[PDB]
């Protein structure tokens, strides 16, 4: 089965180096393009870097540019962030997600599993006007995310993802490009909206639901995310 | 300073010759690009080194025009300094870049015939495109110093248009003048050499493909010797002429100064018939 | 042999049972086809460029 | 036993005397109180390339967007006609294929040729790669045509001169049809997939019911080979192409010929045959690297799409109809609208 | 003026057109011969010399051969004979010793007239590998050579009647003037013969060259 699995991450003193490596084993890692996302302690999902399938693309978040150096080994299946200068502002959790760019394809699908960090002591932005909000098992519940510009691109696709984490557990995908359902989501799941106002709704809400949603935008390469909405008890 | 003596021209003068040149030269080449442009979908790297010729031929025919005249005028040139550097350097590109085309198919041929399997024999368009390319700048580097500035004597007050005039002295292009024929001659011959004995000594004479192919490999060899030669002799023969009498006296060599005009008009005759003895070779 | 001759007797039995309607009323049913689904095809008529999917 | 080659005669006279009294009018006759449909001109909008050797089939997929082809120089190439990119390139075992198909679902893809076998190819993987889902073996001639039915049944035809339904879970010979006295060059599933018609090289074409496996009718007139076959959206007729420089209309349910299109400065074979969406135009592909257009009510040629420079060896026409994908030996498939 | 994602499209589809270049360079540099006979007559001996198609790939002084054989195909010739158009040569083959045939010389005859003669085979070489030259002298020291070819009048000699079938075999060529044919009678036990079909092979690609660059 498709499995990525992470390791380097430990305290580190500021202003240090470290090195991150994630190995990929049963899908076919030569074709897929890479990302690295973190994650704060406490805060929502950022991305850090992408890297692309036969390396010829690049791309890094506006903050780690200049310090972040990511790179993959293809024959022997693996993929590394080298980092440099470390300061406070990166202890997080690092997650290694896979991505396949083709007519009809589905990114962001398999996400890793995560390696901690414990460092010592244009920008279209999503918003989710909503924290917490409590739901009993059987009813219906609805999550609004707002975008500040249209993500409707010329060629009818709107990009905005959903994604679901669970207490304790990497994110999964949910919905891609507004309408679509990943394989292995129930469908009760559906998501619909407008450019710069979309919405996810859940019909006949049960266990293993709750957990922290997530709405994403693929429109410009510096992706970003919503603060994201908890559902509780 | 030099007994220029392109000048105290006898009525030796042919502008006749240059002139026709310059009619079935731009015939020629102009006949070929239509068919290489519009007529013809084959685009291998043969095809390609042809063309290559194609458009020195025609470099050669837009040149011509604009050159017999001058011998007609007699002593003077009427134009500047700006005709004088356009027209000085077309013809410099066009004789070295027919020689480097000739000598790159001859060895394209050699290389098709000699060694089949090699994996020269079969290289895509983009390759042969980057070969012409490299080989343009190499021929336009060879004499750029001839752009440079203008040398116009002052004998004819400032109406001379006369290159390789240097007469006295070894300048820099004789060595230009004298190894672009040695090595392609060379090349050439070894080339023609090895593709008659190789297509004959595997009993492969018969089914008229050699009879197709050696008489015009021989003629082409033939063509390069024919025009390319005298103009050689002649530099030789002056340059034996200095270095033994001297630099003194100096005029007694107009007697023999024509000549190397006329050896011009050989090395530009080599745009006529070029289309015939090449492009005409295709039966497809 | 004789199975072979038997089959092609009893397919040739088979398949001359059929009904079978005039050729008026199948050239009528095939023209009406073709004269109900006229405004749909982008073929017969040249779509304006605007909705094209292949403009390009 | 002396019964064979007389009764046989006898029966065939009185399904001819049949024939000839349900016949009283022509398609020209009762047509000719139609409009014309005027010059037709189609032009060329997008251009695949890619391909290096003759293209020998295609087939469009359901959305009208995506398209495969295959060529003798062992590959399988999915194309996005709207922006022509390469989604899948699947390298074949055998590099000797003849056919290709396009699931209706989209989730798989068939080929064939003259390996006898018919390979079943999965596209939505976990893996992100193209697997040999299945191999289907049991024929004894080359493969000319398959077709999927739903997501687990195909059709193909052979040289084994019979056409089999197959069962792609298990991978055996559901139903096996016969009759043919020749071999099967071409087939064509009805919109509802439950008949389906056969063209053979015995100059004979034959619709047969899936269900029950047996022959329900034959139709004859060709003097040469048939090597290309179509259902007219209706679902009551279907037009076939041979080598005699012809194609015909035949009807089911008049169990009869109805028209004929041909001309006198043709006398090339036809590799392919296509309707268009409303039934009006009917599209042959032809030897003389041209594809004819003809208006199928009146058998009067309304165009031409030149531009190939080899032969048209595969045709065909997008579910809405909206452009026309025509494959040549030149290794060029273009994309007229 | 391209999405994120639909500029990675192009990224992927850039790739594959790479890896299809090279596959095709690769498979461009490897000779392709087909494999003809009337059955049984010596086809499987050449094979160790060196359902549906049967390839066999060998090498021989740093050349790569392919060599199709079709033998399960037993259906219209006509239907599939156009796939191999791009051949670089046919190597046929054909049994001296079947001359008896208790027939199958004629049955070879006709195969290889048609062959020959082909619309699509009209500048495709054919290597002639008339097998079984150890039989012939037995079997014409007992029985004549006069009950084939009738109008045959010579010596019952390993000079004679061999060297005539040749001639026979030769003389069913019409297109005298852009193909050639290449007789040869197979060795015992000894790589002569990958060595004549590797010298045909050179030929044939250099004629091919010499089209190729337009003299
Ligand atoms: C007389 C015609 C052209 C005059 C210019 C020079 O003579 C060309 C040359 O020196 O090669």
């Amino acid at each position: 089965d498709v499995q990525l699995v992470e390791s380097g991450g430990g305290l580190v003193q500021p202003g240090g180096s470290r090195k991150l490596s994630c190995s990929a084993s049963g899908f076919a890692f030569s074709s897929f393009g890479m990302h690295w996302v973190r994650q704060a302690p406490e805060k929502g999902l950022e991305w850090v870097a992408y890297i692309s399938s036969g390396s010829g693309t690049i791309y890094y978040a506006d903050t780690v540019k200049g310090r972040f150096t990511i790179s993959r080994d293809d024959p022997k299946n693996t993929l590394f962030l080298q980092m440099t200068s470390l300061r406070s502002e990166d202890t997080a959790m690092y997650y290694c997600v896979r991505s396949i760019y083709y007519y009809g394809s589905s990114p962001f699908d398999f996400w890793g599993q995560g390696t901690t960090l414990t460092v010592s002591s244009s920008d279209i932005v999503m918003t989710q006007a909503t924290s917490s909000v409590p739901v009993t098992p059987g009813e219906s519940v609805s999550i609004s995310c707002r975008s500040s510009k249209s993500l409707l691109h010329s060629n009818g696709n709107t990009y905005l993802y959903w994604f679901l984490q669970r207490p304790g557990q990497s994110p999964q995908l949910l919905i891609y490009r507004m309408s679509n359902l990943a394989s292995g989501v129930p469908d009760r799941f559906s998501g619909s909206g407008s450019g710069t106002a979309f919405t996810l709704t859940i019909s006949r809400l049960e266990a293993e639901d709750v957990g922290v949603y997530y709405c994403m935008q693929h429109l410009e390469y510096p992706l970003t995310f919503g603060a994201g909405t908890k559902l509780e008890l | 300073n030099c007994c220029v003596f392109r000048d105290d021209f006898i009525a030796k003068v042919l502008p006749p010759v240059l002139g026709l040149e310059f009619i079935f030269g731009l015939l020629g080449n102009g006949l070929a690009l239509w068919i290489f442009c519009f007529h013809l979908k084959s685009w291998k790297s043969s095809r390609i080194f042809l063309f290559n010729l194609a458009v020195a031929d025609f470099l050669l025919i837009i040149c011509l025009p604009f050159v017999m005249d001058y011998y007609v005028r007699r002593s003077d040139w009427k134009f500047g300094d700006i005709p004088c550097r356009l027209v000085l350097f077309m013809f410099a590109m066009n004789r070295q870049g027919s020689i480097i085309f000739l000598t790159v198919v001859a060895v394209d041929r050699y290389f098709r015939v000699v060694h089949p399997h090699h994996a020269l024999n079969k290289i895509s368009n983009w390759t042969a495109a980057i070969i012409s390319c490299l080989l343009w700048g190499i021929t336009v580097g060879l004499t750029v110093h001839l752009l440079k500035k203008k040398l116009l004597i002052q004998n004819g007050t400032a109406n001379v248009c006369i290159s390789f005039s240097i007469c006295h002295t070894f300048r820099w292009h004789e060595a230009m003048f004298l190894l672009e024929f040695f090595l392609p001659l060379g090349i050439i011959l070894f080339c023609s050499a090895r593709i008659i004995w190789s297509l004959r000594q595997r009993q492969m004479d018969r089914h008229a493909k050699i009879k197709r192919a050696i008489t015009f490999i021989m003629v082409v060899a033939i063509v390069f010797v024919i025009c390319f030669l005298p103009s050689v002799v002649v530099r030789i023969h002056i340059f034996w002429l200095l270095h033994t009498s001297g630099t003194q006296n100096c005029e007694v060599y107009r007697s023999v100064d024509l000549a190397f005009f006329i050896t011009l008009s050989f090395t530009y005759m080599n745009s006529m018939l070029d289309p015939v003895v090449y492009y005409f070779s295709s039966p497809s | 042999s004789i199975a072979q001759a038997r089959k092609l007797v009893e397919q040739l039995k088979m398949e001359a049972n059929i009904d079978r309607i005039k050729v008026s009323k199948a050239a009528a049913d095939l023209m009406a086809y073709c004269e109900a689904h006229a405004k749909e095809d982008p073929l017969l008529t040249p779509v304006p460029a605007s909705e094209n999917p292949f403009r390009e | 036993l002396d019964q064979l080659r007389q009764e046989a005669e006898q029966l065939k006279n009185q399904i001819r005397d049949a024939r000839k009294a349900c016949a009283d009018a022509t398609l020209s006759q009762i047509t000719n109180n139609i409009d014309p449909v005027g010059r037709i001109q189609m032009r060329t909008r997008r251009t695949l390339r890619g391909h290096l050797a003759k293209i020998y089939a295609m087939h469009w997929g359901t959305d009208s967007r995506l398209l495969v082809s295959a060529s003798q120089d062992g590959k399988l190439i999915i194309w996005d006609s709207y922006t022509t990119n390469k989604v899948h390139a699947i390298p074949l075992r055998s590099s000797w294929v003849m056919t290709c198909a396009y699931a209706p679902s989209g989730n798989y893809v068939a080929c064939g040729g003259l390996d006898n076998i018919c390979s079943i190819y999965n596209l939505k993987t976990r893996e992100g790669n193209v697997r040999v889902s299945r191999e289907l073996a049991g024929h004894t001639g080359y493969l000319s045509c398959c077709r999927f039915l739903d997501d687990n049944q195909i059709v193909t035809s052979s040289g084994d001169t019979t056409c089999a339904l197959w069962d792609i879970e298990t991978g055996q010979q559901t139903t096996t049809f016969t009759g043919h006295t020749g071999d099967v060059m071409s087939l064509s599933l009805a919109p509802d997939t439950r008949l389906f018609v056969s063209g053979a090289c015995d100059a004979s074409a034959k619709l047969w019911d899936v269900r029950e496996g047996m022959c329900r009718q034959t139709f004859t007139g060709h003097e040469s080979d048939i090597n290309a076959i179509c259902f007219f959206p209706n679902g009551n007729a279907f037009a076939t192409g041979s080598d005699d420089a012809t194609c015909r209309l035949f009807d089911l349910r008049a169990d009869q010929e109805l028209m004929t299109y041909s001309h006198d400065n043709i006398i090339c074979g036809i590799t392919s045959v296509s309707f268009s969406k409303s039934g009006r135009l009917l599209l042959a592909g032809y030897d003389d690297f041209n594809c004819n257009v003809w208006d199928a009510l009146k058998a009067d040629r309304a165009g031409v799409l030149a531009g190939h420079d080899n032969r048209v060896s595969c045709l065909g026409v997008t579910d809405d109809g909206m452009a026309v994908a025509t494959g040549s030996w030149d290794s060029f498939l273009k994309i007229w609208n | 003026t391209l999405s994120a994602e639909d500029k990675a499209a192009v990224e992927r589809s850039k790739m594959i057109d790479r890896n299809l270049r090279e596959d095709g360079e690769k498979a461009a540099r490897e000779v392709k011969l087909l494999l003809l006979g009337a059955g049984e007559s010596g086809k499987s001996t050449i094979v160790k010399q060196m359902t549906g198609i049967v390839e066999t790939h060998f090498t021989f002084k740093d050349l790569h051969f392919k060599m199709f054989d079709v033998g399960a195909q037993r259906s219209e010739r006509k239907k599939w004979i156009h796939c191999f158009e791009g051949v670089t040569a046919i190597i046929f083959c054909v049994a001296l010793s079947d001359y008896d045939l208790v027939n199958r010389m004629h049955e070879s005859m006709k195969l290889f007239d048609s062959i020959c003669n082909n619309k699509w085979f009209t500048d495709t070489s054919i290597i002639l590998f008339l097998n079984k030259k150890d039989l012939f002298e037995e079997k014409i020291k007992k029985s004549p050579l006069t009950i084939c070819y009738p109008e045959y009048a010579g010596s019952n000699t390993y000079e004679e009647a061999a060297a005539y079938i040749q001639c026979q075999f030769e003389d069913l060529n019409k297109r005298k003037d852009t193909k050639e044919i290449y007789t040869h009678f197979t060795c015992s036990t000894d790589t002569k013969n990958v060595q004549f079909v590797f010298d045909a092979v050179t030929d044939v690609i250099i004629k091919n060259n010499l089209k190729d660059c337009g003299l």
